[PDB]
């Protein structure tokens, strides 16, 4: 299996600059002169679409902002000047040898400037602990960039596994993202324990944030 | 010209086998092109499965040549994936594609996709559960076991959209899906004010609205 | 300039059919209102002059309108003609192996229009990258259109052109002849 990697998995743009993505396969792609290394682009709920056959070569119907170059095992995806339609992920892909094979894709996503996020915690509520279960969430709102740590906290102790995450779509109108983290407990054990803490990292704050509560 | 439609259940049990029919409009299977299934995991990698030939020839990738079977319907134009076992793995958006054999190959035409969820779990209500908190507040709402999506979240019957962050859904150890919605706002309005969230999950005809006060 | 070798070649017209044949050509013609060349089988394209001496109605021949060209072995011969259509000097004759016809390439449509470009080398229905090419024009050419199909797949006569040839930049990504 000839494997793929792209670079970088996500990539901040300012609309008008230029972007490039890169596409390494692991054997030489060319076949007769040929360089069998295609681009595509993906909008949310779409299908790919076809950019860049051969390498090289612009689709029909295509905008000429789009370009592509390289050979052997480096490629590259030029886009210049960026658009707000450009906003998508792209992918790369080799039909040098069968199994035909992907890239791992890249995030064009819209740069602005940092944002440190407002972290709110929330306890279970009555409810769901006669229900039997203790739902603990913390909410990490309007941050940027996309990279965020959240650590998990009972009696100052680090938990592990039992936490699932969700990120919102880049804002439409500040660019900004907003997280949700659950940290799952049984009723009984969130009984039998006090301090519930999380902590948050982020290039936009100076120093970790905790929001904690006491049961 | 050439339109790719998949179809299919979007929902099969795990252990069952699993049939995917691709129609193909304008153009006819048995010249000219290959026609191809390709998948795309929720975590957007793109799996290239295999392809059968205008002449009716399967090539399979090795990672599925056990399980994998394609066929074909030259008289109705249509073509066929079919997996021996599913399991929860093989939860993913199945597309169909093709390429014309006398190019560099790349993938011109795909279908529009169709999900297919691999799942034991059964229809389900979702339970909702308040998230309560100077400066401004975060409340919200917690929509939890439910199956399958999606769900719908407003707050005050949508007249509060400001501010408003719904959370994509995520995946349990249980089967059943859970997600939270919320929505900044100012304190003070935390006495005056009455905030509901609203939600409607229409597989089990679930409407609720719940009221998120601080305790 | 040569001439074909004679010794496998025959031609032969009978009630509503003629044909020009040889070891690796198959040219057939008949009448409909007007005699006229409706099918063509070529295992091997060669270079050499088909001989006047198997060549029926070879008088008043114009070698404008002769489908088959004259240096491809193309009969001189008032057989080798159809209305609408001139001499197919850049058919895709690289083909080597290719059946002629007068017929629909698979899901495209040709339609009659001075709306057109004009004639140039044949194109294939599928552009480099695969994509099909549905609506198809001619000047002042006859219907069912002049069809070429070979192991890449389907091409036009010379006088068939895209409809939308100006748009999307179509012209960068067409497979001509």
């Amino acid at each position: 299996e000839i494997v793929l990697t792209q670079s970088p998995a996500s990539l901040a743009v300012s609309l008008g600059q230029r972007a490039t993505i890169s596409c390494r396969a692991s054997e030489s792609v060319e076949y007769s002169g040929t360089s069998l290394m295609h681009w595509y682009q993906q909008k949310p709920g779409q299908p790919p679409k076809l950019l860049i056959y051969a390498a090289s070569n612009v689709e029909s119907g295509v905008p000429a902002r789009f370009s592509g170059s390289g050979s052997g095992t480096d490629f590259s995806l030029n886009i210049h000047p960026v658009e707000e339609d450009d906003i998508a992920m792209y992918f790369c892909q080799q039909s040098r040898k069968v199994p035909y094979t992907f890239g791992g894709g890249t995030k064009l996503e819209l740069k602005r400037t940092v944002a440190a996020p407002s972290v709110f915690i929330f306890p279970p509520s009555d409810e769901q602990l006669k229900s039997g279960t203790a739902s603990v969430v913390c909410l990490l709102n309007n941050f940027y960039p996309r990279e965020a740590k959240v650590q998990w906290k009972v009696d100052n102790a680090l938990q592990s596994g039992n936490s699932q995450e969700s990120v919102t779509e880049q804002d439409s109108k500040d660019s900004t993202y907003s997280l949700s983290s659950t940290l799952t407990l049984s009723k009984a054990d969130y009984e039998k324990h006090k301090v519930y803490a999380c902590e948050v990292t982020h290039q936009g704050l100076s120093s970790p944030v905790t929001k904690s509560f006491n049961r | 010209e050439v339109k790719l439609q998949e179809s299919g259940p979007g929902l099969v049990r795990p252990s069952q086998s699993l049939s995917l029919t691709c129609s193909v409009t304008g153009y006819s299977i048995t010249s000219g092109y290959y026609w191809n299934w390709i998948r795309q995991f929720p975590g957007n990698k793109l799996e290239w499965m295999g392809y059968i030939s205008y002449d009716g020839r399967s090539n399979y990738n090795p990672s599925l040549k056990n399980r994998i079977s394609i066929t074909r319907d030259t008289s109705k134009n249509q073509f066929f994936l079919k997996l021996n076992f599913v399991t929860t793995e093989d939860t993913a958006t199945y597309y169909c594609a093709s390429f014309y054999y006398y190019t560099s190959r790349p993938l011109v035409y795909w279908g529009q996709g169709t999900l297919l969820t691999v799942s034991s779990a059964s229809t389900k209500g979702p339970s909702v559960f308040p998230l309560a908190p100077g400066g401004t507040a975060a409340l919200g709402c917690l929509v939890k076991d439910y199956f399958p999506e999606p769900v719908t979240v407003s707050w005050n019957s949508g007249a509060l959209t400001s501010g408003v962050h719904t959370f994509p859904a995520v995946l349990q150890s249980s089967g059943l899906y859970s997600l939270s919605s919320v929505v900044t706002v100012p304190s003070s309005s935390l006495g005056t004010q009455t905030y509901i969230c609203n939600v409607n999950h229409k597989p089990s005809n679930t409407k609720v609205d719940k009221k998120v006060e601080p305790k | 300039d040569v001439f074909c070798d004679s010794k496998l070649m025959s031609a032969a017209i009978k009630d509503n059919r003629a044909v020009h044949a040889d070891m690796g050509y198959w040219i057939e013609s008949a009448l409909n209102d007007t005699w006229k060349i409706e099918k063509a089988s070529f295992i091997e394209v060669k270079s050499c002059h088909w001989p006047k001496s198997h060549t029926l109605w070879s008088n008043g021949v114009l070698e404008s309108e002769m489908i088959i060209p004259k240096n491809f072995a193309g009969p001189v011969s008032q057989h080798n003609y159809r209305p609408g259509y001139h001499t197919q000097t850049a058919g895709p004759w690289h083909l080597g192996s290719l059946e002629m016809d007068f017929d629909f390439c698979e899901g495209t449509t040709v339609v009659v229009t001075e709306d057109c470009g004009n004639r140039g080398p044949s194109l294939r229905t599928t552009t480099a990258s695969g994509k099909l090419i549905t609506e198809w024009c001619c000047r002042s050419c006859t219907l069912p259109p002049l069809r070429y199909r070979g192991e890449d797949g389907c091409w036009y006569g010379m006088e068939i052109r895209p409809l939308k040839e100006k748009e999307e930049n179509l012209v960068n990504s067409l497979v001509t002849a």
